[PDB]
């Protein structure tokens, strides 16, 4: 995401 | 009567419950997690309505005991909308005054930074992240260009500080925005639970921090997406990438 801290996919 | 309430971020809300156990009274406090800067007036439901600056001094058998300080600036629960990030964006946040200044920041044409006022050991609290609430689909959908505040709250939202708001002259309610990027940062986002600006972002340290030492933090960004390609980043983010690993050897 753009985005600070974006979650991660798994 | 009275109650404390702890939240994880180490901030805390106290006073007398009413007959039916809810925060709702006259001499109602805020604490933030120092434990002596305070909001102290009228809540209800937990929920600031009036909250006048005020020091936490003593407990006597879990009753606080404040002094009220002196101004007039009061605080009440004002979360952002999409028409306003605030409604006193001038009215700056009272503890983040006393620990925190804008100025120009030391790394490389990074713009303005933010900088400690005093020292401070590890696992501080010293800045606040509040902003406008979007979704992560916008921000995907939008050019870097106007990506370069968007934080990460939850799975289903981004705080946002958006032009004009990113310059103090026009908003400075909170500066957590105003913190410049580092791999090797001396602070973190953390989640916070705000009484005027509700569920956000702090900047808290990592280490001690002295007096009038940048403050740091890492944005964090995919820097392997499923996609094919490469880190999900602005470019001056890319090259400092590039630089640093050059430091390490990859
Ligand atoms: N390590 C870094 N190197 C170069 N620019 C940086 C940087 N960290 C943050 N920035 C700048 O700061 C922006 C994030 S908002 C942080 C405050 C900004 N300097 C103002 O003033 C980014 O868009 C980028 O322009």
């Amino acid at each position: 995401a753009r985005t600070k801290q974006t979650a991660r996919k798994y | 009567g009275v109650c404390w309430i702890y939240y994880p971020d180490g901030g805390s809300l106290v006073g007398e419950v009413n007959e039916d156990g809810e925060m709702t009274g006259e001499k109602i406090a805020y604490v933030y997690p120092d434990e002596r800067t305070a909001l102290y007036g009228k809540f209800i439901d937990g929920e600031m309505i009036e909250g006048k600056l005020a020091t936490l001094m003593s407990t006597e058998e879990g009753r606080p005991h404040f002094e009220l300080m002196p101004g007039n600036s009061v605080y009440h629960f004002d979360k952002s909308t999409s028409s306003c990030i605030s409604t006193n964006a001038l009215l700056p946040d009272p503890y983040e005054s006393e620990r925190v200044y804008v100025a120009e920041s030391l790394i490389s044409s990074a713009g303005e930074g933010l900088f400690s006022k005093v020292a401070v050991g590890p696992n501080t609290v010293m800045s606040f992240y509040n902003g406008v609430r979007i979704t992560h689909q916008e921000v995907d959908s939008r050019d870097w260009a106007l990506n370069g505040n968007t934080l990460s709250l939850d799975e289903e939202t981004v705080i946002d500080v958006p032009e004009p708001y990113n310059h103090v002259s026009k908003y400075c309610a909170s500066l957590g925005h105003k913190a410049n990027h580092s791999f090797t940062p001396n602070c973190i986002y953390d989640m916070f639970v705000h009484p005027r600006f509700g569920p956000i972002k702090c900047i808290r340290t990592l280490r001690a921090v002295e007096a009038d030492e940048e403050l740091t933090v890492a944005y964090g960004y995919d820097h392997s997406p499923p996609g094919k390609s490469g880190p999900e980043a602005p470019e001056w983010y890319q090259v400092e990438l590039k630089a640093f690993q050059a430091t390490q050897q990859k």
